């Protein structure tokens, strides 16, 4: 009453119509059925069995208590299945007889104790499987079940305390095999269970003994090991001893969030001497020791939402080797200080976001000797002054990140001067006065501009503007910059523009001439002050690909005819033609441009 | 009434049921059919109760051709003695039972035979009841 | 509509009525609603305010999703409520509010992961709490929930492992309390938790590792500790080292049924010795060693649904103390060999049904020594042949049930004779000829007699029958005996019957000349050919206090007209009125007799 | 509309609520409620998901005498950090929370509050919507 068509004989969304059965006027070609929230107490062979090019189909939460035999006879290119948040009472043997290449299947939250409830014999080659919040107690598959192609086994939420040798044969077939245990406390592991044991994803979180883990984890390899826990759980804290068995396993990477480290020593980590990454976030630090081991080959550390007061307190010498450090949201203002991590020799990459950093001058003395960075994080702080080369210490630099963080320049200095190699620069409510003109010296390369909530004086951009000298530049966004007018020759010396986003702002349709240069691009132009588009600036919204004219008080009368011929003519190159609404007369005020036709002279 | 459900369709050996309580159908899989039973089969079983299962007794009644073989009735749930998991289960829950069942071992003459089975409480009110057709062939 | 009155003003079912409010046509004085399987998604302070009198309520499985505040608000006097196997997704602080002396509350298989889901901070008086097939996987109660008046918590079928000294401790205000934990898989104990622990009952049914309950009841006391597993759960090896914590623990009586004790060690039981009962029902026992240490002091044993060939394969030399041994249904022919029990001494009750027995000479070789004997129990075995005096081994004998067992008894022998104190005997289907008038000679205490499914002479009791011996018999079941007649002279030396059941024959009225000397008598004559009473068989009837016609084919015609009258004015005298009902004429078929008036003149 | 529920009535501050999602409803409890609104409260929590939880955010307006006092947004789950047990659970899933909040402590001057509170995901569907009156007065 009635079924969303996403697209035309392919996919439909039927949710939340009360349904009992499949619409009659589903067409038989149908792929992608989202079905959820509808009332089908029992399915059986009639159910879908006109619907035989389903390859998904969504029936989460449709009051199913019966699967009756061969309920899925039709569905042979079945791809995904998802039955969660069904009450089932019953599976028939033959139920599942149609889709044999079935790749995926909920089945959370059903009310099961065990994974025989499932007649699983007909899927052969099945990749994921996603059995939480239900009763189960036991990782174990069904003896025969075929494991070659199983990827992700997904048991967060369940009553799992226990994994045997048996349980774990039950896996030895999967490669690269994903294990979520999510949410269930793990009180043994049966010594030998994983022998030789290879994952690429184990995750026990929120699991309330950590020495079962790591003494029960002996012998295997693991990509990802996730071990934090949450706020609603209350943990113990971590003495040093649980992480020794840490030294007879390899593992590339491990999260410890949210757990408290109890006397925290030299020799604490000599065990993780193999690990690539290590994440800390939210682990109540407000500092580390010097002279910490075991950690000199990390490639990686989180430290996020921590509480440190200074970057000094992280004691950097203890990370030689690192690429990537993370010290986002810090929960006090932190003091960057000056050279505190000049050791860090190899830094590729540093996120110091929403930190409330606060400083006058930078960034030489804070980013003293990271001559490596290539992408730095500084969003959502507190106001920073720039004198001209702010970044020195940081040539190399590809991506520079000031978003939301207000920026002091003086007139006419260039902090952006000698990043050469920046291709990325996001300013975006950074609320410079854009018509200083040495802004963007440096920038060379610079392809990528986000501008957003700035300042333009008289919300004009003039002829001779700070963004001239960007030639290379090729996505500029300028939303939100209260912009009136556009001088025509503004952008004429940027040739490889592709992309340019000037979306709420005051501008007329004047302002479509400073694109005359440019063929091929995406422009958006929504929620501007556009109502008459004169024909001899059609010929440059012909040479776009995409333009955005939605929310613009767009004039339905014969004075605009032939940018409303052009616009029956030209929809391919138009986004968001639903919002794209008359503003006069009166009558077609809120009517949809894709909706008129008027005769005129 | 209720469909038509299959058990069991193996080894010569077929079991049709219907669900003969007006008021629910059940969920019934027979493992390892065949013409010479095993004893001790594994089944998997779903319904609702509609009594508590503490008392819980089993009727067989078994035809052929129109005329009785043999009746027999036998405890599942006694408080002297629950035999299985589910026992003291209420009114209401619904049960899922994947496991063994004790049967004796036996081979099934080729033919065709009428079954009914009932499970009942201490005061014989229904807590299930299965109308079978038991099909055995050549094989 | 349309609910059943059960109790006029008082008790209502209105089960599987497809409901989705109260009827209003249920009396506001309703003290007893069974509303299961109706359709209430939602239920709140309108739902039930008028009924102020229920004391039981009973919303199992009402398809009730909310349950918002005040929803018991008029429910002052609510003793019991059911809200088992709803789909509860919240339950308001207040919903409790009405019902403060609620004593019994069932929540099972609700969905619930915490009792906290249960607001109870209302209910003071608390005395059973039903948790089971649930999500819980603590037994810790919440803070503030009254303890003191809690005598059953029952988790049975959840998803607790671990019991520590903090979840015991939240049940310490409590005393006597009986806590179930059947199918809650327990993998550990904190040492301490039993510390000074007093139990009722504890089941930890099914429980996979008997050797952690031991242990971790360590110092506690409790009346019944039941561990026996189920036919659907794997085997432990049962050996000696599993029961040694119940050597530092009080326990008096202890349930193992269906572990595997088969070729069990004489030291087996050297840890039950404070033991008053023990229950091995069903645990593979082909035999029990001498020597077998340990219960020289046990008062009860059952070994029901074993596998013994012979009663001296018990080696009855271990139990000198027993009062009660119980060995029935027995999977193999139980020969009872000859003076197999005669250590027993003590034994006052022997149950030893459902075994297959069968003799030429029973009980006095069988039954050897057991002087003290006051309960037997032979009922369901095969022939057993008594000889005059069969029970001299047993004198004071007060019941002896030999229901479904042939006896085979030469003429004019007396089997039970010199059994003075017997009160009870159960002769039901055992095939004996009821003419000898031997047959019962030595019963002068005998109350009590049960001889349903046996038979006389050509269906008829003569004056002389084997009943006349005795005196003090006050119940007699002579219904299934195939009975054509009764002389009227049959049963006048019985001046203490108070209690005769003859229905299931073909008896006609003059059948009812044999209870002529008797008053205030229960008399059921159910399903017998009584059509026509005469009047003078009428002041017979008006001496007993009840009497049962229903199912006779009974004459509502004039030839009738005085017991018909008769019938009107003594209502008060007749049980199933209801399905007393008249068979002739074919007008009046299937009427009772109750809506019956004739004018005859 | 869907009824109004109160969440807490305690210590001088009473917090009445009502379902803004015309979808369905929740359930919300709030422990030791008072003017003095001590950091970290428990609560307890229901709902059905309406989507799933692997990112989830809430926004919270609040207003007095028709003027916005504050406009925040904080994250509950990400993928770089769930906070929470419940993150990752997926749409049509009933939850049950009960558990802390991680409030900061603060006092609440006597007077009536509007509170705007929103659970979303990232494209900033609906999880849930609570639209509530908070009365401070003295104790
Ligand atoms: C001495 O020892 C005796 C034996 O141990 C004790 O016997 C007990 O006696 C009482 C009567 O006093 C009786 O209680 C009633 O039980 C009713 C339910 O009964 C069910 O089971 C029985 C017995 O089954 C066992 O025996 C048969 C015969 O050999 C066998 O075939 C079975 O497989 C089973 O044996 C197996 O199990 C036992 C126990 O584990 C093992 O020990 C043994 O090795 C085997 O493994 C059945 O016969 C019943 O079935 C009949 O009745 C139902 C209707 O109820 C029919 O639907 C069914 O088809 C069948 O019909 C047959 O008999 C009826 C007559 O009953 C005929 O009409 C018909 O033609 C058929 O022939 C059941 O399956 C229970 O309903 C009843 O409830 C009543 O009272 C309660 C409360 O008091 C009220 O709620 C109700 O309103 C009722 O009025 C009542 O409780 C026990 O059944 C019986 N126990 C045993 C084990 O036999 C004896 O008590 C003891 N003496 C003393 C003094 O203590
Ligand atoms: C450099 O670092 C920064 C900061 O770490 C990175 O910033 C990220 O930038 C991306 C790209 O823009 C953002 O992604 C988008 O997210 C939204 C959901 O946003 C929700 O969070 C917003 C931020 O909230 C934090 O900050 C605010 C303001 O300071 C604060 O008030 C909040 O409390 C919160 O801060 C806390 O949490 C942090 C993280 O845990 C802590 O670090 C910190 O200390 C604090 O505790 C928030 O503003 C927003 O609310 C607004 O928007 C919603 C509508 O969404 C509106 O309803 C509200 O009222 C607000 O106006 C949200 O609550 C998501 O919706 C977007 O999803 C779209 O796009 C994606 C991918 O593009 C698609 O997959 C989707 O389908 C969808 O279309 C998008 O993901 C991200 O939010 C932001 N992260 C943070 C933490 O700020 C930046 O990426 C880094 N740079 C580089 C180069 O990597
Ligand atoms: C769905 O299964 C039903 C039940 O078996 C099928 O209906 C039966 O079809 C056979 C062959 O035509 C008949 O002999 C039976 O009498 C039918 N039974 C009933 C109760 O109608 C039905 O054909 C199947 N439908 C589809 C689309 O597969
Ligand atoms: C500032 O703008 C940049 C460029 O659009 C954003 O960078 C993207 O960030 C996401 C993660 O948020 C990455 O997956 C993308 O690959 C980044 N894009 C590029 C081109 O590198 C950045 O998120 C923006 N910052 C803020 C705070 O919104
Ligand atoms: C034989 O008859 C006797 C007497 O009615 C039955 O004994 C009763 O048995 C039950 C247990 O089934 C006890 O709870 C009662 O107390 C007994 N009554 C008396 C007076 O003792 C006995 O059950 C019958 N036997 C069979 C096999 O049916
Ligand atoms: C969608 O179905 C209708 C009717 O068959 C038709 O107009 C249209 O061509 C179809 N499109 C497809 C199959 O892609
Ligand atoms: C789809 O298939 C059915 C047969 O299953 C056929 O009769 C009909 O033409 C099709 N119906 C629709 C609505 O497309
Ligand atoms: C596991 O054990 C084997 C055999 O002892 C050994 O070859 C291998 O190095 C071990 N692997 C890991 C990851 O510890
Ligand atoms: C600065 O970085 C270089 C790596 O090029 C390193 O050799 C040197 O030690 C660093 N300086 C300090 C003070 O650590
Ligand atoms: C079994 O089924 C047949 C019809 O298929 C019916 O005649 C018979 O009465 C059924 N028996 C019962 C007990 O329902
Ligand atoms: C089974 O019971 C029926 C009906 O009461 C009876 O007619 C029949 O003879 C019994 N069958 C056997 C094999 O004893
Ligand atoms: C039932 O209630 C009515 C009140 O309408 C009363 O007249 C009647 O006496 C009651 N019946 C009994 C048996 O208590
Ligand atoms: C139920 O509560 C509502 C809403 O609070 C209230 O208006 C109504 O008076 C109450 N009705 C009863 C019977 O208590
Ligand atoms: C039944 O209860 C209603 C509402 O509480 C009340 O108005 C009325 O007095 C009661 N009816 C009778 C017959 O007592
Ligand atoms: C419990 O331990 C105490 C102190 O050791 C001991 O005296 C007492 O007898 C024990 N009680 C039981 C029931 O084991
Ligand atoms: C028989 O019983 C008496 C007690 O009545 C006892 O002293 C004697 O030992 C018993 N006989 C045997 C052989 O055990
Ligand atoms: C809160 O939101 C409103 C509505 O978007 C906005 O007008 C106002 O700026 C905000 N108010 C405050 C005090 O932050
Ligand atoms: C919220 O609800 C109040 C009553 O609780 C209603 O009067 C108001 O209009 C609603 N406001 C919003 C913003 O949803
Ligand atoms: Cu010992």
């Amino acid at each position: 009453q009635k079924c969303i068509e996403k697209e035309v004989n392919k996919t439909y969304n039927c949710e939340n119509l009360g349904l009992n059965e499949i619409p009659g006027t589903l067409p038989n070609s149908t792929e992608c059925l989202e079905f959820s929230f509808n009332v089908l107490p029992t399915i059986q062979n009639t159910t879908f069995s006109r619907l035989i090019n389903l390859t998904f189909l969504d029936l989460t939460r449709c009051q199913i208590y019966w699967i009756h035999e061969d309920t899925f006879q039709s569905q042979h290119r079945l791809d995904t299945l998802v039955l969660t948040a069904n009450p089932l009472i019953f599976m028939a043997e033959t139920a599942l007889s149609g889709p044999k290449a079935l790749k995926h299947l909920f089945f959370i939250q059903t009310g099961i104790s065990s994974i025989d409830f499932i007649p699983l014999h007909n899927q052969k080659t099945l990749e994921s499987l996603y059995l939480g919040s239900n009763h189960i107690s036991s990782i174990k598959l069904p003896k025969g079940f075929p494991t070659e192609k199983l990827k992700v086994l997904d048991f967060q939420n369940n009553a799992i305390h226990y994994l045997s040798k048996e349980d774990m044969s039950s896996l030895q077939q999967a490669t690269n095999l994903s294990l979520n245990l999510n949410g269930n406390d793990i009180a043994g592991i049966e010594p030998g269970a994983f022998d030789s044991a290879v994952f690429q994803s184990l995750n026990f979180g929120g699991t309330q003994n950590l020495l079962v883990i790591f003494k029960g984890l002996k012998n295997s390899t693991i990509q990802s090991l996730w071990l934090g826990t949450f706020e609603d759980m209350d943990d113990e804290d971590i003495s040093p001893a649980v992480f020794e068995g840490l030294c007879e396993m390899s593992v590339e990477s491990i999260n410890l969030q949210k757990h408290y480290f109890f006397n925290i020593s030299s020799n604490t980590f000599h065990c993780f001497s193999g690990l690539q990454e290590l994440d800390l976030t939210a682990t109540h630090l407000s500092e580390l020791p010097s002279g910490l081991v075991g950690l000199s080959t990390l490639k990686k550390l989180v430290l996020s939402a921590n509480k440190f007061e200074n970057l000094c307190q992280i004691s950097a010498s203890n990370f030689p080797s690192l690429t990537h450090l993370s010290i986002k949201g810090n929960t006090k203002r932190l003091e960057l200080g000056t050279g505190c991590l000049e050791n860090l020799e190899n830094l590729r990459e540093l996120d110091l976001s929403h930190d409330d950093i606060e400083t006058s001058d930078c960034c030489n003395l804070q980013l003293r000797n990271l001559s490596h960075l290539q992408s730095l994080n500084l969003s959502y702080n507190e106001p920073l002054s720039l004198k001209t080369e702010a970044f020195k210490e940081c040539p190399q630099l590809e991506l520079l990140d000031l978003a939301f963080t207000r920026l002091k320049v003086k007139d006419a200095q260039s902090p952006f001067q000698n990043l050469h190699l920046l291709k990325v620069l996001n300013l975006s409510h950074s609320l410079l006065d854009i018509s200083s003109e040495q802004l963007f010296d440096g920038l060379p390369a610079l392809q990528h501009l986000n501008l957003q909530g700035n300042h333009f004086p008289k919300g004009n951009i003039q002829k001779t503007n700070s963004l001239q000298t960007l030639g290379r530049l090729e996505i500029l966004v300028l939303s939100f910059c209260d912009l009136s007018s556009i001088d025509q020759h503004a952008f004429t010396s940027l040739k490889m523009m592709n992309h340019v986003d000037l979306s709420h702002n005051r501008l007329t349709s004047s302002s479509i001439e400073a694109l005359s240069h440019l063929k091929g691009i995406y422009l958006n132009l929504a929620s501007n002050h556009i109502s008459i588009i004169l024909p001899s600036l059609l010929p440059i919204l012909s040479q776009q690909r995409t333009i955005n004219l939605r929310q613009n008080p767009l004039d339905c009368t014969c004075s605009n005819i032939y940018f409303l011929e052009w616009y029956k003519e030209n929809m391919q190159k138009l986004e968001d033609t639903e919002d794209t609404l008359c503003e006069n007369p009166p009558l077609l005020r809120g009517v949809r441009l894709s909706d008129v036709t008027l005769s005129c002279s | 009434g209720w469909p038509k459900h299959t058990a069991c369709n193996s080894g010569g050996l077929e079991v049709v049921y219907q669900s003969c309580d007006p008021l629910q159908d059940f969920g019934l899989s027979i493992d390892q059919c065949s013409k010479q039973i095993q004893s001790n089969l594994n089944i998997r079983f779903g319904i609702i109760l509609r009594q508590d299962i503490r008392k819980l007794f089993l009727d067989i009644t078994l035809m052929a051709k129109g005329s009785s073989i043999l009746n027999y009735s036998y405890p599942l749930c006694e408080e002297d003695q629950p035999k299985f998991s589910f026992c003291g289960r209420r009114k209401g829950e619904q049960i899922y039972y994947a496991g063994p069942v004790n049967n004796p071992g036996l081979d099934v003459p080729q033919g065709e035979y009428q079954l009914l089975l009932e499970l009942y409480n201490e005061n014989r009110a229904t807590v299930a009841c299965a109308n079978a057709t038991v099909t055995s062939s050549e094989f």
